[PDB]
């Protein structure tokens, strides 16, 4: 269906020990395929998927020129940063961005984004239009300054729109068995005795690709939203995921109980029964 | 503003004690990114721990995977310790088989 | 035949720290929620007694507990009240401070506020020289709670620390701030 | 693909 390419770049300053920590990484969907770390020695944008090891090795030589310069102008932004805000020269800062584009079911450019922070919040943000910014902050309106004045909403605009869209269709090709393929849940329920009036039922969803999911629990039809305990969807480590979501019931009543899975890999919605 | 690791400690495939896993602890939705995560055979902390690149969520927060191969057993504890800046002191989370 | 259920020496404990759960009226406990396999592995010897100790508290024993005796098969008690053992030390400590001073007049009333560094979105205000309310941020995630204390005096003392801890974990607290003192002046 | 080196803050 629709498809998305992303970067996300995080450099961390080392006061007294050195220059910062400068760690970039590349997803389409859910799918990691490149990184760049600073402390590697290495000192190279790294492979993580394998349909882009097959890309030449120019590829890869200007990938890293291109992120050793990201990394360098992220570092300046560090000093600048503590200057706007005037902070000490003891402790630690963090910046990040994060940047890329979204396509429809039809690979045509429907979203572009581009965002910045400082210390985990919201610096400045380019707007959807891709042609104004979003200058939360006081200090931010300087750096949105500059940016109007050197017109960077224009280039981003025209990478967002350009070479961002047309290598994630690109990618998605030399990756199509990855990329475009889908993993079903595989499902089951658990059953915790919390006393001897009250059980746990755990509805499990393993395995699962894309990340995207809902696990919903159900008694007599009726949903359950409020006392459903629901666990971050976490990573497999094999490229899929997983998640669980489970609710107390009064012992001797968990047969009116009832699980509800939606994912991509399903042709339709699974109900899974604790008693069939 | 910072934000406090929310950890699990899972394995990769339903657990059996005699076939061979691997062991996972994901830390999540903290900042900042320096975290210090080890992976616990028996109490005592297990050699050679690989992980996941640093990315983060749209919150800004930082993740990462932490993981190991192992062999499961009903004569052996895994566990996961944790310690960031936000913790007073390190916290350890007990592997359980189905969370 | 409703049992009681108290904690020694409180319900609220540091983290590290000794504690023992006690019931009263072929007793049983459990945690609500989710369960907690500490209490399975306490010996008879004690079970029969009443009496739930734990060495050594870590964040795994907090949450709702609940006791009874007398299994459904030929009698049960109602479930006693329900306790609420905390842990804390886990987290660095917010700061507390008074707004405008902590110097007030007699008879007056001033502005507590607890203030987390690390975004939180519970607050718990203790008096101490020790009974605790409760809160929640004021504006979107501010990461700090008010309080409002008084009218004071000068002959019981004021004084005060606060903690900040995850609403989703609400048994799992912060180390305390450090203590505020009121200077009240007859 | 990477965009091309982003002005300074």
């Amino acid at each position: 269906g629709s498809h998305s390419m992303r970067y996300f770049f995080t450099s961390v300053s080392r006061p007294g020990r050195g220059e910062p920590r400068f760690i970039a990484v590349g997803y389409v969907d859910d799918t990691q395929f490149v990184r760049f770390d600073s402390d590697a020695a290495s000192q190279r944008m790294e492979p993580r998927a394998p349909w882009i090891e097959q890309e030449g090795p120019e590829y890869w030589d200007g990938e890293t020129r291109k992120v050793k310069a990201h990394s360098q102008t992220h570092r300046v932004d560090l000093g600048t940063l503590r200057g706007y805000y005037n902070q000490s020269e003891a402790g630690s800062h963090t910046v990040q961005r994060m940047y890329g584009c979204d396509v429809g079911s039809d690979w045509r450019f429907l979203r572009g984004y581009h965002q910045y922070a400082y210390d985990g919040k919201d610096y400045i943000a380019l707007k959807e239009d891709l042609r104004s910014w979003t200058a939360a902050d006081m200090a931010a309106q300087t750096t949105k300054h500059k940016w109007e004045a050197a017109h960077v909403a224009e280039q981003l605009r025209a990478y967002l729109e350009g070479t961002c869209v047309e290598w994630l269709r690109r990618y998605l090709e030399n990756g199509k068995e990855t990329l475009q393929r889908t993993d079903a849940p595989k499902t089951h329920m658990t059953h915790h005795a919390v006393s001897d009036h009250e059980a746990t039922l755990r509805c499990w969803a393993l395995s699962f690709y894309p990340a995207e999911i809902t696990l919903t629990w159900q008694r007599d039809g009726e949903d359950q939203t409020q006392d459903t305990e629901l666990v971050e969807t976490r990573p497999a480590g094999d490229g899929t995921f997983q998640k669980w979501a489970a609710v107390v019931v009064p012992s001797g009543q968990e047969q009116r109980y009832t699980c509800h899975v939606q994912h991509e890999g399903l042709p339709k919605p699974l109900t899974l029964r604790w008693e069939p | 503003i910072q934000r406090t690791p929310k950890i699990q400690v899972y394995s990769r495939h339903p657990a059996e004690n005699g076939k061979s896993n691997f062991l996972n602890c994901y830390v999540s939705g903290f900042h900042p990114s320096d975290i210090e995560v080890d992976l616990l055979k028996n109490g005592e902390r297990i050699e050679k721990v690989e992980h996941s690149d640093l990315s983060f969520s749209k919150d800004w927060s930082f993740y990462l995977l932490y993981y190991t191969e192992f062999t499961p057993t009903e004569k052996d504890e895994y566990a996961c310790r944790v310690n960031h800046v936000t913790l007073s002191q390190p916290k350890i989370v007990k592997w359980d088989r189905d969370m | 035949p409703k049992p009681t259920l108290w904690a020694e020496p409180g319900s609220v404990i540091t983290q590290g720290s000794p504690v023992t759960l006690r019931c009263q009226g072929e007793y049983r406990l459990y945690r609500e929620k989710k369960t907690a396999p500490w209490i399975t592995r306490i010996p008879q010897e004690l079970v029969k007694k009443g009496q739930f100790p734990i060495p050594s508290i870590t964040w795994e024993h907090a949450g709702r507990y609940r006791c009874y005796y007398g299994s459904d098969t030929a009698g049960r008690s109602e479930s006693s009240d329900p306790l609420e053992l905390v842990v804390t030390g886990a987290y660095i400590k917010p700061t507390l401070s008074a707004q405008p001073s902590p110097v007030v007049n007699s008879g007056g009333n001033v502005t507590l506020q607890c203030d987390s560094q690390v975004a939180f979105d519970g607050f718990i205000l203790c008096k101490e020289g020790p009974q605790c309310l409760n809160s929640q941020p004021h504006a979107r995630g501010s990461s700090r709670a008010i309080f409002s204390v008084g009218p004071v005096s000068p002959s019981r003392r004021w004084w005060y620390r606060c903690y900040a801890y995850d609403s989703n974990s609400p048994y799992e607290w912060s180390l305390p701030s450090d203590l505020l003192e009121l200077l009240v002046l007859g | 693909r990477l965009s091309s080196p982003l002005h300074f803050v």
